């Protein structure tokens, strides 16, 4: 890929920070560059075209310049909803093709620790009749993102059958994750109670279900 | 700004006919349209019209589905026979007035000579007298060959 | 009001081929160039090529040349992209995009929802959905468990898309057996408990499984 | 002095179709429909007014 | 053999409008200019305007501008004149005329019979016809009395226009009550007395009264 | 109206007399003049066009000239059938309209006194049954035109209900007129006899009807 | 051998559009196509398409013999309406680019003058600077009238 | 120096019919038949490539 | 009076073919028509014919009213397909003979040069010898370049 | 000396219709009707005889 | 594979007229000139004229000018020649021939079978055929006698043209009565004697007599 | 006829002989000549066109030249199958017509005497029932061509009713002829036997039939 972008950027709310794009004579050097915005799991939106030109929907706080063989974009009054990845793009005459930058991930200087809402779901009744037992611990309401959940049978941990997802952004953007405990009704019939234990930044939250 | 001549446009000011003339001797301006061929044009043009309009007009859903069939045919049939004579009405026009050029290149001879645009400047001075004779088809040329032959000198 | 609507996600095993459609709904885009750009998961944008049906240009990225065919149907206002000899690197999300003009220099201004295409040695199987009862907690939690589906991805909506607030649908997990599973939950108020009902919509095209289960106390 | 031969023009906004061309404005035509709703037939000439 | 045949006489009250037709019978006049000229009773000719349908010109007299509309139907070879906001001065006889050529400079060479248009505050009523017996006198006199008709004018013929000699039809009189009356007479020979019959045709369009009464000894 | 004509002309049979038409530069001065003929109650006929040009039907005795700003027409060997009104006409560029002269009424030096045929008509019988009585005196066969008719009940005149027309030309052209006596059958039942009395150039003709 | 210009052919090398330009100042070659009017052409061209395709679609052997009747009509009906707009699609093209001539004869004035073929040699030397302004429609002419008026000297 | 105005050409072998002319090669067209088997409609221009 | 050349008319006297030549060296007159392309024209012309004529041929009043329907369609259908190839038969003609010009402007080089009208006066004197070679397509030009290059002197 | 290239003309009075034009006289055509009674198809060229 | 197939021979009395057809079978010759050339018996070739239907030329020999009409039907690929005011000198064999090109300078390269046309004061009568038994002689002789036919010429084939070897068909003789007669014979082997049958085909168009008789031992 | 050919030519097998064609300036002098081949009773074949040009089917042994106002054609290695008549042809501008030579008959120096197969045919049986008797003497197998046949009733000749054809070429070309004896069954009933007597180059062959 023909166009050069820093891998990640960060900014405080309200500050101005800028992201650069370096190409060669074959692309930006003789042609206009377009840059795109991506929020996770959704399609891109066009922010600027023809170097410095701005689209009807886009806020004036975004503005552009390109020089020589490189182009750069400044976001003023950086705000939290702006958190997303944005890509440079251009036509390349050597390739006789469109090219994109590697991409730049923007982070907004985080907001304070927020604890999760954890919800644990029971075997649906048909499901035990079906041959099944599954526990769903829904870990929700979290901010900023990476933590560990350990699960107990009685008060004793279970390694087997545990699959825990890596974190994902919610729509107004803070994170949630999923972990599932797989296993058959005899395992269930036998027990106790079951618990999902979430510890965040060293502090642990637990919920329990019983047959 | 100036005036015109065919090449770059028709004449809004000429209203006496489709085809026709206008002259500027030292007397003054005045659009004069050619009744001569504006008429024999229209007559044929008129005859093209009725010749077109002479052609207009010669199980439940079977009857309808047919009724709509010749509603279909006839209605495009017409559309066919409209674009045709329309185009060739319009080659008939341009034809006539290049014929309304040969008009007096086969008469004005070498006394004026093509400005290019479709006008003429006389090696003569041609008063009402004179343009009328052109319009009449009278335009002699034992007229006064001599002076134009001299005037030619230019 | 033009929007580009792409066919749903497809999954095929390697060496096979896939055709993706992009319909211009609410109008035509025939007077525009439309490009196909692919984004592999967590990766940058990659231009595949483009077509301008009325203008008469069809363009291809060099790397994808000879393997990709881009076409348009002017009548249906739909553009198609077909890729051949699939391998694991071709697993990605594929977008269709409209340029600002008849040509590819201009910015891409209308974007499709995106279509996920997954290349896996595999045999597609359908999910089974089971209700997650409002067991836990002015606020309550309910859900649906989506069990045993191959391959990705599945879409979930509640009560025909009528239900919009407080719903979060989780990422899937890939189990040791190799099958995806998921849960979808929404937290709604405790006030309507007993009177008012919640209904789940689960669909995933490779299985073309669209499955409904309603959750009860 | 000069003399020019010319053809009529006017302020008519009326238009017709020909085999070769579309919506040409002409000074006068008659409308034949006393179906698909397109049947104007030209009688006048191509409308190409001078300017001043 | 072209002739211009105009619609029959009409009478309307002021401020209303009237449309007069002129049919080119026995051929078309579309390649000719046709003008409308009006003659008020005992007055000079007045040009109203003209139309040349194929040429494309429609012209109006300055005084009648904006109040008169002149039109032609090429299919029916009929030209129409319509006048609006009638007043008493508009009461007149209206002719249609064909110029020598497509334009109005040329002489008007075929003339319509003329159509009488009368502007009167009034309510049209029909005539009653009664025979005038061959009471008076090789020669004899017979007639029809046309009674109580409004408004003018009425046409009278005898035996379907078959009867042509010695017939004189009188001018109307306007009575104090305001209604027209008239008599039509023909002097024919005394020789056919008893054997041969006389029949009367009376018609006047505003009433559209066409009425027949036969005179007997 | 733009064109000038004498109001009336007279001629003897066989003489040549001429009628003039004066216009301005706006009409005849730059354009041709046409002149028209009108016999009473009928449409006009075209006699001359293009100044001096004569139509196929028209006699050579009509011929034309126009000069400068005026035009005139001579009728030679004037004859009685020629009795009618004739109008000058021309195109006017200022008006961008056709114009007509005021009109000229031609009279041919009269032929001798001719007495009327007077005919008086009875109530038609249905008409008395209908509520009606009307007397129609048809005064016919007259030459030259203006006279008075007085009507008697018994031998006594009646002013009321009498309406007498002003004279009109017959087709081979001498005049006839109409007068009507209006009134109800009681008026009729009561009477006498009724008479219409026509006096012409001081000499009186009478006809009578009785119930 | 050299290059071209309309009169004797179109440009394989120009791919940026239907209509457009190419220049040779002392810098170097480079085909530059006119987005300006290539677009508004296509838009109308595109609109001509659906306007055409909007018309597609409204005793035993009686039914068939009818079915085959409008199989017949419609199928030629189309054929009719194909040759038409095809021809007039193609007068629309040539029209535009003579319009893409008036383009700057109403701008390049008398600073270059018709080579005949459809190219121009400047009484100027017009760098990237300059052809861009032409392309922009910017092309002023208080520019440098003078030198061309001199250069004209040739 | 010089500047030229030009129109597109390419290596397309596609052809259409017009009222006036037959099998003209043009750079691009769309095919309308998703009967007599002849209905190609032109979008591109007349194909008249330079040479070199 | 003189002779002709295309521009102002065809040749009544040439009967050996549609297209062809005539020359006047000092020997004498003689119309010689081009069998070369008169043939390959006709062959295609002939092929256009059968290609046209290959298309000819594929409740009481219902049957009739239908019978008269395709009596109607087909009969105008033809009329359609007559004006078409007629017009384009006639662009095919004029095309060929401008092609029968390039004929030897791509051969007669600069030894004669366009009279304008469609004839040529040689800077040579070209006898039977020579016009035959033209007709053959033989017409070399190491011929005698020199003298024409001299003759050119005029 | 001179050489001219020419096309045939003759004394044929035969005429045809084209899309664009009416009753053109041409040197030769074949008549296709072995309905509306108008179907002459041209084979020859436009008839434009010299004069002398 | 083009071949020109001419109508069969005709005979008409003098002063009458005859039309001869030449069909281009297996293709068209419309793009070629076709000429008519006649050969009188034992005489040289004589050009009558030619036609080039698509080119538009019809040409006539000077001697036959005004008496001969040559025509072509492009649809049927058939050319016709018609001669009028026949006399005895017009008795001949008539060929149709195709030139190498659209014109008559080129060689005539496809030739018709030829059509015999006989001008005789006469009344056509049909032949009677009678078998000639294999009376005379590994070899044997059999035949058919063609009796009493007017006028010339007659064609004979055996067993539908299936029989090809050793067959000789004789010239006719003109008898004192004025009628032609002929015999046709074929010598075939004696070996098939008894088992295998011989059948005769005799046809001559002026009579249009096509007659069959089979010969038996 | 415009073109000149010798009436007849002869050649030995294998020799080269040539046939000439002389025209005037009006034909060959300004235009190409075509020459044609005729075998008896069949249509012509084209051998050479455009003076010296040769057709695909024709052997190289035929070749051509034309000079000035005359043209000539040589046949080398003359062979017997070549026996036929060949015609010169050309366009004539004065006639504005095609012309042909008078024609030239080629003979190949004969091959030895070959005697006839004579076959005499009986009245068909239906034919005597029909009113008829006819004798058909088919004289076949002869080479070179002209001989006399005399017929006998008993041993006595019959002049009456005898019609004998003049000789004709067979397809591989040697000659055959026909003579018919006409006459009524009484003539037949009465007789004898009947014979047809053929004598060739002074030697006689006879066949006989009996009722």
């Amino acid at each position: 890929s023909a166009l050069t972008q820093p891998p990640a950027v960060s900014g405080t709310p309200g500050q101005r920070v800028t992201i650069s794009c370096s190409g060669s004579d074959s692309n930006i050097g003789r042609r206009s560059v377009n840059w795109y915005q991506q929020f996770p799991g959704t399609a891109p939106k066009l922010l600027i075209y023809s170097n410095d030109q701005r689209p009807s929907v886009v806020p004036d706080r975004f503005s552009g310049s390109k020089s020589g063989t490189s182009a750069s974009l400044a976001i003023s009054g950086l705000q939290s909803e702006d958190e997303a990845e944005y890509y440079c793009a251009a036509w390349d005459d050597s390739l006789k093709g469109a090219v994109f930058g590697g991409g730049t991930q923007l982070t907004v200087l985080g907001q304070p620790k927020a604890a999760p809402s954890v919800t644990l779901f029971p075997p649906s009744s048909e499901e035990l009749q079906a041959n099944k037992a599954t526990l769903v611990c829904l870990i929700s309401d979290f901010y900023p993102g990476a933590v560990t959940v350990a699960w107990k049978a009685d008060s004793s941990p279970v390694k087997a059958g545990v699959e825990t997802t890596t974190p994902s952004k919610q729509s107004n953007n803070k994170y949630a994750a999923s972990s599932y405990l797989s296993l058959t009704p005899e395992q269930w019939k036998s027990h106790r109670s079951y618990s999902c234990q979430v510890t965040h930044e060293g502090s642990t939250v637990e919920k329990t279900v019983a047959p | 700004g100036a005036i015109a001549g065919f090449t770059e446009g028709g004449w809004t000011g000429m209203v006496d006919g489709w085809y026709g003339y206008h002259h500027q001797n030292e007397q003054g301006s005045g659009y004069a349209a050619d009744q001569k061929s504006t008429q024999n044009a229209i007559n044929g043009i008129t005859n093209k019209v009725n010749s077109v309009i002479e052609k207009m007009n010669t199980m439940k859903q079977i009857e309808d589905k047919i009724e709509e069939i010749e509603s279909k045919i006839w209605c495009y049939n017409a559309e066919l026979l409209v674009l045709l004579e329309n185009e060739r009405t319009l080659d008939f026009h341009d034809s006539n007035v290049k014929n309304l050029y040969e008009k007096v290149k086969s008469q004005l001879k070498n006394n004026a000579k093509e400005i290019g645009n479709g006008c003429f400047e006389f090696y003569h001075k041609c008063n009402d007298e004179c343009m009328e004779s052109v319009k009449n088809g009278t335009y002699d040329y034992p007229k006064y060959s001599e002076e134009s032959k001299l005037n030619r000198e230019k | 009001q033009v929007q580009l609507v792409q066919s749903g996600a497809e999954v095929k095993k390697p060496g096979s081929s896939v055709k993706v459609s992009c319909k211009s709904s609410g109008g035509t885009s025939n007077n525009y160039a439309i490009s196909w750009v692919r984004q592999a998961p967590g990766q940058g944008l990659d231009w595949m090529g483009g077509i301008s049906p009325i203008f008469g240009s069809t363009a291809y990225a060099q790397k994808f040349q000879g393997r990709v065919t881009i076409s348009a149907d002017i009548f249906s206002n739909t553009a198609y992209m077909e890729l051949n000899s699939l391998t694991s690197e071709d697993t990605a999300v594929y977008f269709c995009a409209r340029h600002g003009n008849y040509y590819y220099y201009s910015g891409m201004d209308v974007w499709g929802q995106g279509t996920t295409v997954t290349v896996s040695s595999a045999s597609t199987k359908g999910p089974s959905v089971f209700p997650l009862a409002p067991s836990s907690k002015g606020t309550a939690a309910l859900g649906c468990l989506v069990k045993d589906y191959f391959p990705e991805p599945v879409t979930v909506s509640w009560n025909s898309g009528a239900l919009t607030s407080g719903v979060h649908t989780f990422p899937a997990v890939l189990q040791s057996s190799g099958l995806y599973s998921l849960s979808s939950v929404v937290t709604v108020p405790s006030s309507s408990l007993g009177t008012q009902t919640y209904i789940c919509n689960v669909n995933h095209k490779p299985s073309n499984t669209k499955v409904d289960k309603r959750v009860e106390p | 002095d000069t003399i020019c031969i010319g053809y009529h023009a006017n302020n008519s906004t009326d238009t017709v179709d020909t085999v070769l061309e579309k919506n040409v404005t002409v000074t006068h035509s008659v409308n034949l429909l006393e179906c698909s709703a397109k049947l104007r037939m030209v009688t006048g000439l191509r409308n190409k007014p001078s300017k001043q």
